[PDB]
């Protein structure tokens, strides 16, 4: 088990971590988050309680590092550090746990839902999309803008995930145009996962990863991303059968942790509707459709 | 973005534009089998392509062979049609390309989109204008080259005649409109007006008789009696 101390609390703050959340008075006495699972990644998140504007967060693997949080009260947020001093990290940690300053990373058990929300996301490759070379940690906010955003501005602020157009040359091969727009096996098996992302491990890690900062920061880009990915497997007709079945899996765990409330401005209707009702895949996510038509039916 | 009549001399300035129909690519009959069943027969359709400035209409005969074999036809024919206007603006020299496509129906917006992504800076663009295109096969001589097809082909015309000698494209564009509406709406009563007086004849290299301004103008208001008579047989009116 890691640790990600806080050397303070000055301003009144919605902490979250993964899928878990607390809130923090302004001044009180908190020092940092213990228990955190080691082989995954995870996420530590912000939203101030006198300005919701702005989530932002850090996506972090403590095996890569010894990290901690500190306000920084000029730019007026709360800051990830390495701390390269591993003694002094060790000491800091003993101390606030001694005293009993830090909230327990509260996991069950029985529950998967961490494992199963991350499975394919490796902090190697969310380095890749959000590029910050001199840290091992990557900041997220609700703001950011993807690549493929700023093509329709800042780039060194930006989100590098793999752009994905219906309706362009990568897309449709000279020639097949209705073959390659009407069934899009070619530009997901070759251009895709052959080309680009190798494997589909590595487009899977990706599409969790969207989902996840859409989720967690409301980043539109990413949620636009998120359905893309989506898309573009069900709209093929030629899909291996494993990915078929781990797609379903990653999809339901997605939507049974989304919030209810959030349902409105998480989904596309129409890329749901398509997907489970109109296309080549509309009947090979079988755990997916159950809980979205128990849970959303009005989206449908 | 689409096309009405706010923008609609936008159709007769100097940026080259066509007009892609697909009403009559896909053609059939229906009929019953020996064993009672329903079964359709193509016959030979073509692509309306025209642009409205000049006249010029590129008419690409859909020999009925280019279904053979092949399934889901209607949503072919659109895929059919936006391959061929593709080869069209290919074959035309850089200067002579449109920078617009107005397509009739929106079925046909993705199609051509992607049949002409090699041409980012040519706008593929809807029309909010109810255009009565489809009557173009009640023009006998086209109808005629359509049907006598035996394979595929490309024939030219200029479907105002020498109406430009006289007349602005937007007037030689008005009167088409209210033809064609006219065919559309009563083909036999059209032809009639159009042939009644067998005085006037159609030159071989022309479509439409060769009126002169005063008999056009006569000719105009009984197609809009012929409109509007229809209208009120419809409904009752
Ligand atoms: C940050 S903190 O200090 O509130 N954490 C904490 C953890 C366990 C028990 C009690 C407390 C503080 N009452």
């Amino acid at each position: 088990m890691n640790t990600v101390p806080f050397t303070s609390a000055p301003i009144e703050v919605t902490i979250g971590i993964d899928q878990y959340s607390f809130n923090v008075k302004e001044n009180q006495p908190f020092h940092g988050i213990k228990d955190i699972p080691i082989g995954h990644v995870h996420v530590i998140h912000f939203q101030h309680a006198d300005n919701s504007s702005m989530r932002y967060g850090y996506w972090f693997d403590c095996r890569m590092g010894n990290f901690y949080i500190q306000y920084d009260p000029k730019d007026g947020l709360y800051k990830m550090m390495e701390e390269r001093d591993g003694a002094k990290f060790e000491n800091i940690v003993h101390n606030f746990k001694e005293r009993q300053m830090m909230v327990s990373y509260p996991k069950i058990d029985e529950d998967d839902t961490w494992y199963n929300l991350t499975e394919f996301v490796q902090m190697d490759k969310i380095r890749k999309i959000v590029r910050k070379d001199e840290n091992q940690f990557s900041y997220v906010d609700s703001s950011m803008t993807t690549v493929q955003e700023n093509e329709l501005s800042d780039p060194a602020h930006s989100l590098n995930y793999t752009v994905i157009n219906f309706k362009s040359r990568e897309a449709i091969r000279p020639g097949h145009e209705m073959e390659d727009f009407l069934d899009k096996s070619y530009y997901l098996n070759t251009v895709m996962l052959q080309g680009i992302f190798k494997n589909s491990s590595n487009y899977f890690g990706e599409l969790q990863f969207a989902f996840l900062n859409a989720m967690f920061f409301g980043n539109y880009g990413s949620s636009l991303q998120w359905h893309a990915m989506i898309e573009l497997i069900c709209s093929s007709a030629t899909v291996p059968k494993h990915m078929l079945d781990k797609l379903d899996e990653i999809l339901y765990y997605q939507i049974k942790t989304l919030p209810e409330q959030y349902s409105d401005i998480l989904l596309n209707e129409r890329v749901w509707n398509i997907c489970l009702y109109s296309s080549f895949q509309k009947n090979s996510l079988h755990n997916t459709e159950k809980i979205m038509e128990n849970k959303y039916p009005e989206l449908l | 973005g689409a096309m009405n009549s706010s923008n609609y001399a936008e159709l007769f300035n100097n940026d080259i534009k066509l007009f892609v129909d697909d009403t009559n690519v896909y053609r059939v009959t229906v009929h019953k089998t020996f064993e009672g069943n329903v079964a359709t027969k193509a016959i030979n359709g073509c692509i309306f392509t025209l642009n409205p400035k000049t006249g010029h209409l590129f008419l690409k005969i859909i020999h009925t062979s280019v279904w053979a074999g092949q399934k889901r036809l209607s949503q072919l024919a659109k895929w059919k049609t936006a391959e061929e206007v593709s080869a069209l603006v290919r074959s035309l020299p850089k200067e002579e390309q449109p920078k617009q496509i107005i397509v009739t129906r929106k079925a046909m917006l993705d199609p051509l989109e992607v049949h002409m992504l090699d041409f980012p800076n040519i706008a593929i663009r809807p029309t909010e204008l109810r255009l009565p295109f489809s009557a173009a096969m009640s023009i006998d001589k086209l109808s005629d080259v359509v049907m006598k097809a035996t394979e595929p082909q490309m024939v030219l015309f200029n479907i105002y005649d020498d109406w430009l000698d006289r007349i602005s494209s937007y007037t030689a564009f008005s009167r088409l409109t209210l033809l064609l509406r006219a065919l559309k709406t009563n083909e036999e009563s059209a032809k009639m007006i159009l042939l009644s007086d067998p005085t006037i004849t159609i030159k071989s290299y022309h479509l439409w008789p060769s009126f002169t301004d005063e008999q056009w103008i006569t000719i105009e208001s009984q197609m809009r009696d012929l409109i509007l008579t229809e209208y009120g047989r419809k409904y009752n009116v």
